[PDB]
């Protein structure tokens, strides 16, 4: 499960670094 | 001996309330507007990445609040910022940690949630000019 | 590593007042009421004998906030309460705590703070009925 | 200095006390 929460994690920055544009 | 926690709940959080006040007061201006703006971001990350979070708490299995747990919570918290430390990773784990204490509550008898929110902001602040750049960037 | 304890500081308080709120939410409308009445008591308290508490803090260095020292104060407290454990004096080291943690502060980061406040808060629900009568015929 | 301590908390409850009435 600690790679399930690291994937969670990175999606939530992903989705903010590409709306920080 | 006939003990009330009601009383004793009142004080702590009297107490509490007086303590956060005076914290307050401390704060520089150059550290209110940084808290006015991780607010309204972190706020913002609430709203949009709820499922997200809600997600994450069920793996965490927040609901059990056992020392046990809890330490298994910071532990996988911490070890995540470390192999993924970007600026808007932080941002979420501070919405996270906010849905957490939101959930169960935190009035400090809780030792071990104490240990979380110290050893997380220092990794938080850690690296800082990344960070100000991120949240400087968001505001415009 | 580059650090920035502002950063730090910021967010340590955020997610504090975060549980605050939670906090509040969670009381009763029994010790909302109870917590007014204690506010007005214990502010009172503060107005009238702030040069007797000025003095007790005096006493007990509260300026020294060594862990060595915070626990001599705790011990003071708890040891006093347990000599003279009237209603009256328990609003009184009410008052004098809310004092302390405004002369040096309190983010929990203190731990043995956090065990001063919840040993003096229970020690003062023990024998409830009398606190809760001294104040309401307080308030008339 | 431990009974100094008593001796301000008891005045102060002392007072309060009688302020009580
Ligand atoms: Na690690
Ligand atoms: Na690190
Ligand atoms: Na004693
Ligand atoms: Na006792």
């Amino acid at each position: 499960s600690t790679k399930k929460l690291s994937e969670c994690l990175k999606r939530i920055g992903d989705e903010l670094d590409s709306n920080m544009e | 001996c006939n003990f009330n926690n009601s009383i004793k709940n009142v004080i702590v959080f009297y107490i509490n309330e007086k303590a956060l006040i005076e914290e307050k007061k401390m704060l520089s201006c150059y550290e209110n507007k940084l808290l006015n703006l991780i607010k309204e971001d972190c706020e913002n990350i609430m709203l949009k990445y709820k499922p997200n979070l809600s997600y994450i708490c069920s793996l965490l299995k927040v609901d059990d609040t056992s020392e046990e747990n809890i330490k298994h919570i910071k532990d996988q918290i911490i070890e995540s910022l470390e192999n993924d430390n970007r600026p808007s990773v932080k941002l979420a784990i501070i919405s996270l940690i906010s849905m957490i204490v939101e959930m169960n509550g935190y009035k400090g008898k809780n030792i071990p949630m104490s240990f979380l929110i110290e050893d997380i902001a220092l990794k938080i602040s850690e690296n800082s000019e990344d960070l100000i750049n991120f949240i400087n960037i968001k505001n415009k």
